[PDB]
């Protein structure tokens, strides 16, 4: 709450939103997921991958 | 490499004052003996190292190891029943 809101003034590099009304904006939820992308069954010839 | 003129020829140079025959000649300098002075210190922090440099840097590298290597599940092929 504190990096992603700034005043008007401010720097808004990391921030997300700039205003007047920045100092009460809260967060609620920061629900995240993460995909993993691989390559599945390797081609094992001799001595191992 | 001259020519005598011989209307009017010279003779050979004659005796003029001198300058007082003592005083054209030096005395011989006399040298006492001498010491570079002070004990010399063997060695000094100089401002610059005395051995060679590298114009480029190359990059060095280490071996590492991998894990230890599993088994698998492999999706399985169909049977060559004549079709295929």
């Amino acid at each position: 709450n504190n990096t992603a809101f700034a005043a008007v003034g401010a720097n808004p590099l990391e921030a997300i939103y700039q205003g007047a009304g920045a100092a009460d904006c809260e967060f609620e939820e920061i629900s995240y997921t993460v995909y993993q992308s691989y390559l599945d069954q390797l081609p094992v010839g001799q001595n191992g991958y | 490499m001259a020519l005598i003129n011989p209307q009017f020829p010279y003779a050979g140079p004659v005796p003029i004052p001198g300058p007082a025959p003592t005083e054209t000649m030096p005395l011989l300098n006399y040298r006492v003996e001498g010491r570079i002075a002070g004990i010399q210190q063997a060695r000094q922090f100089m401002p610059f190292l005395q051995g060679p440099h590298r114009e480029v840097a190359e990059q060095t590298y280490y071996a590492i190891g991998t894990g230890i290597q599993m088994g698998q599940t492999f999706n399985q092929p169909l049977i060559n029943t004549q079709e295929g």
